[PDB]
């Protein structure tokens, strides 16, 4: 039952990311962290499957997804900083001008 | 396990089954001709039928107890 | 059992990432989720990835999150909302995803039930593989830079874009 | 193409009302979540949950009424007349639409429009 | 083998206990600086560079010249990034 | 590192040399190859000069454009020469020099 | 050894040229001696030259791009379909760059890093087209996406541009995570990431009763990611806001090139892999939703950029109808629709960038344009009638297929949706022609004449739009070639 | 008055413009400008895909295809 | 939260995971009924399509 238990560990992290999106409509920083939780869960999936199949391709991709996650976080927080610097606040009511 | 690279530095556990299935599919114009090799590869991947059979044995033991 | 302890720690720590009032605490609970993930990786025998999750996720990414969040001095009013009203929608979404994905492997990867018989005596040992064993580190390093070097280089291009975009978006030179 | 069933007009109506209630509950949850909370309610949690559950129940009720009356009238048409077509059913869609959505909207032109739309939708099938 | 990590865990628990004993016995008697974001970004990039060097350094004897030159190309791209950062004044703290 | 030059689409012309060495391909450069090289380099120098006038850096812009053109023109000439030696492009002169030496 | 890299000559050249331009820009923009010159136009001209040299290298080396295909097999796959897709992508990028010099000079947008990021994303899309493994596909998609996040926020003091970048990063990272989860499920279930291995594993079975739910959901999540990328409803709401909030040349670039590259990916992944009906029903239902929602939302718009965004959503619906049918003519028509929509969008954004010198924002700003600039009002009316699909303009071609497949795959509800949404689209397109020709406003806006680059591009695209149906043979032949080369 | 400028107009250009103007107004309001709504829409699309295209095996016992489309159209006449 | 609150939530999560273990064993125990039901539904479809083509 090993494979199912590791899988459900990763799955709970993924669902927690989804819920964190669902539960933070005023908190866009936590939304970015929920996306990072989903990415972590996917990385875990790849590593667990690599072990389970005796195949190395899951580990190569896990390392590359690590690089991608780091780049995404750096750019994401830069955009957060310039959004805050322009507006003076992070409240969602100040980032809703574009619509229709 | 279709790449061949094993996680301990040797041929992957399920590579030979993959290669059998691939070589069969390279000349058999019907996929159904290579069904047995395909389910051999997938059985290697997940051990579904082996574990199902062992669970049958365990269930019968629990029933006779 | 051990997997149950780690799963419970990660579940509570993740709830605290998505439910803490203070974002600094959220970033700190995220560090705990990454530590727990490192423990899981150690159980799978992948010690390189276990260390790298510590070095990169906690040592570098969480630090950046912490620096930004701390200097932002977010006020609790700008981000506060009551979440009792989301229990039904969370319930339906989470229940669909639970019933469908916590059991996606069950048809394909049927668990082996533990019997009251010693099955350890049927472990077959092949000593040929054990003469010169490879670590996780050298097994990965055998592939990264030769057979799959193009993806390695594309990842470098991704990092270059991150450096350029960070400078261009935020730099105000004195 | 259709030879997998066991039927039963009363069973059909009951199951249709039950499915209607389920879909209406889901729809009411979605609509409640899309909306913001009134400003007097931002700092207290319980009234938001009450409003969400009320919306769930009301939408479940209206959708159950539609999903029940539609098939009920469909069978009560095809039972007495005992002819199977798309005509049998255009009447059920119309009566469901008119009755339920005109009781809800409190308007007769809206009842006629809703029945007409449901009639065309059930006609295409 | 992962057997050698268990002593590290027991060591952690004991260190925790010592920490709490030392810390507990006495209980008995609004200004955003972008340069910190920029140093965080630089550190993250070079953290990933050290990470990609670890497998390369242990695998150099097998990958030979092909592996050496692919790592050199990787470094060249990241060092162009570094030169961009240098010329833009991200390495200046005055 | 195991290698294999074999292409998906077979060469449609006499294969003078399957995997010609770098210096052999460079030495196979013809008059047309040098004409392509020179045209690309000259156009690139010119674009560098013209686009550099407004910012005031016409000389440095000329050098930058010339470098881009030099790399691109050399790559194009190499492409053509190696394709001729490998039989992918019409290679009358390559075959005439091969059947004699 | 060196000759193996003949297959990556175009990419090597474009990447090295991008590095050269990055260095040149950063060295001379910081120079006190030259008084910190704005280098956006200089590096723009040099980068346009680099793109044209890359195009020369790629098109003149058609057989050499398939050299060493076994050595390169685990990294990418170059064939005729990729050859033509990459040529078209490079052409789109060159046109978009040529449309930016007036914006650089007049708004004084001086950042040369804009050009560098455009070129790096062009590299990423080039690698996307030749991707032949889930890993490589994801990496190239992420490179392209990160470049777009940064250029969407380029006007870093503007509320709109910062808002656009923030929504793009969150919705883009969310969708990428979903797609990556799908790749993990497929890998876990099949032990394979290469497209050939996935083809062999999945053909002959589809849903054979004992269907792998892991494979099925990997496919579903990957499909959701792709649908986000092509702005199909219900994964579309990021597109109008990002299109409006981004700087207009970014909007022009995001409208064309990513669609070419993602549709290449979709073809090589789905049409080539083999789950079957569900995959096409996904795209069928999303096409219908896209057509309806795009038509209604565009009918509601009062600003030019939003109208164009919603029009693009509707048109991707029309294009995806072709992928839904799953035949040779379906793929051919998808490719033809992509090509014609790209040229039309390039026409429309050339006009928009020309009018952005006098800050066009509303449809009403175009009042009395047939008096102040009659030939521009005619060129723009031709584009709007082409968008509406009025024969014999090029836009009819794509509309013709929609009904051809609807009556070919036997789908009359699709036909009815097409008739109604075509009528709605015609209405909101001819509303602009009414504004430019029939209205008599009290206050007029006089617009500055466009530069030579945009006039030349506009003249060429307008001649194509009016006259393509007279000589359509090359596009038909080449798209038939690409559709066949997907399998052989 | 009763036919040309009455029923034919109402069941034609005059009525058709009215209903489609309201439909366009409502569809435009969906693009609310809130990033949370866009993520919620993406999540709902994902959930809908999973539900319809995978969890539709045992539901046909209690549901019919006719009812499903009926309810979607009927949702338009709410409030 | 209080430290005791984090401890209690961990205990509850541990109980949840043990319950999930019981669910997994239940699913594993009913693979045979799934297989036997699938035997019927696929064979019904065979006997069906074969009979529908006799005419």
């Amino acid at each position: 039952m090993d494979l199912i238990k590791y899988f459900t560990f990763s799955m709970i992290i993924f669902i927690l990311g989804i819920w964190g999106i669902l539960l933070n409509r005023r908190n866009i920083l936590i939304m970015l962290m929920s996306i990072e939780l989903m990415l972590l869960a996917v990385n875990l999936n790849f590593l667990v499957f690599s072990v389970s199949l005796d195949d190395m391709m899951g580990q190569v991709f896990a390392l590359l997804v690590l690089t991608v996650a780091a780049a995404e976080s750096a750019i994401g927080l830069a955009i957060f900083v310039i959004t805050f610097r322009v507006r003076g606040t992070i409240a969602v009511e100040f980032i809703n001008s574009i619509q229709g | 396990m279709a790449s061949g690279w094993g996680i301990t530095g040797n041929k992957g556990r399920c590579y030979d089954f993959w290669m059998d299935f691939s070589e069969c599919m390279s000349h058999c114009r019907e996929p159904k001709d290579c069904t047995l090799l395909r389910e051999d590869y997938l059985e290697c991947l997940h051990h579904s039928k082996e574990f199902q059979r062992r669970n049958r044995i365990y269930k019968e033991e629990q029933r006779k107890l | 059992m051990i997997l149950s302890v780690l799963s419970s720690l990660a579940l509570v720590s993740g709830l605290m990432v998505v439910r803490a009032k203070n974002p600094v605490h959220s970033v700190l609970f995220f560090i705990l989720v990454f530590c727990d993930t490192s423990g899981l990786l150690l159980l799978l025998g992948l010690d390189f990835f276990a260390m790298i999750f510590l070095v990169v996720y906690i040592g570098a990414i969480a630090v950046l999150f912490l620096f930004v969040v701390m200097m932002f001095h977010i006020q609790i009013a700008e981000i506060h909302e009551e979440v009792l009203r989301y229990l039904p929608v969370s319930g339906i979404i989470g229940l669909i995803f639970w019933w469908e994905m916590f059991f996606i492997l069950d048809n394909e990867s049927i668990p082996l039930l533990p019997t009251q018989r010693n099955t350890t005596s049927l472990r077959y040992t092949v000593y040929a593989g054990k003469v010169r064993s490879w670590t996780n580190l050298e097994t990965l390093g055998n592939l990264l830079y030769t057979y799959y070097f193009v993806w390695f280089l594309v990842s470098s291009l991704i990092l270059l874009v991150a450096m350029i975009g960070a400078i261009v978006l935020t730099m105000h030179r004195t | 193409r259709y030879l997998e069933e066991e039927d039963g007009p009363l069973m059909k109506t009951i199951k249709g009302s039950i499915t209607g209630f389920g879909a209406g509950t889901i729809y009411g949850t979605i609509l409640a979540t899309w909306k913001d909370v009134p400003r007097v309610e931002r700092n207290v949690a319980l009234p938001g949950l009450i409003r969400t559950l009320k919306m769930m129940g009301t939408h479940g009720l209206t959708f159950a009424a539609i999903g029940g009356v539609y098939i009920g009238v469909e069978q009560l048409v095809q039972n007495f007349r005992s002819k199977r077509d798309f005509y049998n059913g255009a009447i059920g869609g119309f009566v469901a639409g008119a009755s339920v959505l005109g009781y809800r909207a409190r308007s007769i032109p809206t009842a006629i429009a809703a029945g007409a739309t449901l009639a065309v939708t059930s006609a295409l099938i | 083998m992962m057997l050698e990590f268990a002593p590290i865990f027991i060591y952690l628990v004991i260190s925790l206990l010592v920490s709490l004993i030392l810390l507990g016995v006495p209980f008995l008697f609004s200004r955003f600086d972008i340069r910190f974001y920029l140093v965080s970004i630089l550190f993250l990039i070079f953290d990933l560079e050290v990470t990609f060097f670890f497998p390369w350094a242990v695998s150099l004897n097998k990958i030979d010249l092909f592996g050496f030159w692919s790592m050199m190309a990787f470094l060249f791209i990241l060092t162009i990034g570094f030169l961009y950062e240098w010329k833009r004044g991200a390495l200046d703290w005055e | 590192m195991n290698t294999d030059i074999t292409a998906l689409e077979k060469a449609q012309y006499p294969v003078v040399d399957r995997n010609p060495a770098f210096t052999k391909v460079v030495g196979n450069f013809s008059t047309l190859d040098y004409l392509r090289f020179s045209t690309i380099t000259g156009i690139s120098v010119t674009v560098g000069y013209l686009s550099g006038i407004k910012p005031g850096i016409k000389g440095p812009s000329m050098v930058t454009g010339g470098l881009i053109g030099l790399m691109g023109g050399f790559m194009y000439a190499y492409q053509n020469s190696a394709g001729r030696l490998m039989g992918f492009f019409p290679n009358d002169g390559e075959v005439a020099s091969y059947q004699k030496r | 050894m060196f000759n193996l890299f003949l297959a990556v000559f175009p990419e090597i050249f474009i990447i090295n040229a991008t590095f050269i331009l990055l260095i040149h820009g950063v060295v001379f923009s910081t120079s006190k001696k030259y008084d910190y010159p704005p280098l956006a136009s200089n590096v723009g001209w040099l980068g346009l030259l680099s793109v044209l040299i890359t195009l020369l290298l790629l098109a003149a080396g058609a057989p050499l791009l398939t050299i060493a295909h076994l050595f390169w097999n685990n990294l990418f796959r170059r064939d005729n379909f990729t050859y033509f897709c990459q040529i078209f992508l490079l052409l789109s990028t060159a046109g978009t760059i040529s449309m930016c010099f007036d914006f650089f000079d007049q708004e004084r947008f001086d950042a040369f890093e804009f050009i560098v990021l455009i070129l790096l994303s062009t590299c990423g899309m080039l690698f996307m087209i030749s991707a032949y493994d889930l890993i490589a596909m994801y990496l190239a998609i992420e490179l392209q996406s990160l470049c777009f996040y940064v250029i969407a926020a380029s006007k870093r003091k503007s509320e709109f541009s910062t808002e656009a970048g923030l929504k793009y990063l969150i919705l883009g990272a969310f969708s990428s995570g979903i797609l990556l989860f799908g790749c993990s499920m497929i890998y876990g279930s099949t032990g394979a990431t290469h497209f050939d291995q996935l083809a062999k594993i999945l053909t002959g079975y589809e849903i054979t009763g004992a269907r792998s739910s892991g494979i099925f959901m990997g496919i579903l999540f990957i499909a959701v990611g792709f649908l986000f990328k092509i702005t199909a409803v219900p994964f579309h709401m990021w597109a109008p806001d990002i299109y409006e909030g981004s700087p207009t040349p970014v909007t022009a670039f995001l409208s064309i090139a990513p669609k070419i590259s993602i549709f290449a990916n979709i073809l090589r992944v789905f049409i080539y892999g083999s789950y079957g009906a569900t995959l096409q029903q996904i795209f069928f239902f999303c096409s219908i939703a896209s057509m309806i929602l795009g038509a209604l939302a565009a009918m509601a718009q009062t600003k030019v950029k939003r109208l164009l965004a919603y029009s693009s959503i509707g048109h991707v619906g029309y294009i995806c109808i072709g992928f839904s049918c799953g035949t040779i003519e379906g793929i051919q028509s998808l490719l033809i629709g992509i090509f014609i929509y790209a040229l039309m969008t390039m026409d429309a954004f050339a006009i928009v960038l020309a009018l952005r010198q006098t800050r066009v924002k509303y449809i009403a700003d175009l009042g009395a344009l047939a008096k102040t600039n009659p030939i521009l009002a005619i060129t723009f009316s031709i584009t709007m009638f082409s968008y509406a699909g009025i024969p014999p303009l090029a836009g009819f071609c794509s509309k013709f297929y929609l009904f051809f497949a609807a009556l070919g795959c036997g789908a009359y509800f699709l036909a009815l949706v097409g008739v109604v949404t075509s009528v709605i689209g015609c209405f909101y397109y001819i509303r602009l022609v009414k504004r430019m020709f029939f209205d008599t406003p009290r206050t007029w806006i006089l617009y500055e004449p466009m530069d030579r680059n945009k006039s030349l591009l506009l003249a060429m695209t307008s001649f194509f739009i009016t006259l393509f149906l007279l000589y359509p043979s090359p596009l038909f032949s080449v798209t038939h070639q690409m559709a066949l080369s997907l399998y052989l | 008055e009763a036919l040309d400028k009455g029923a034919i107009e109402i069941l034609g250009p005059y009525g058709i413009s009215y209903t489609f103007r309201r439909l366009a107004e409502r569809i435009s309001q969906l693009q609310s400008g809130f990033v949370y709504h866009y993520a919620f829409a993406m999540l709902l699309g994902l959930t809908l895909f999973v539900t319809f295209f995978c969890m539709w095996d045992s539901l046909s016992s209690w549901v019919d295809n006719r009812l499903s489309f009926i309810l979607i159209v009927s949702s338009f006449y709410t409030k | 939260v209080k430290v005791l609150t984090y401890f209690g939530m961990t205990l509850a999560a541990f109980a949840f995971w043990q319950s999930m273990d019981k669910v997994h064993v239940w699913i594993a125990l009913h693979q045979d009924e799934k297989q036997e039901r699938m035997e019927k539904e696929a064979e019904v479809r065979r006997v069906r399509a074969e009979l529908l083509r006799k005419a």
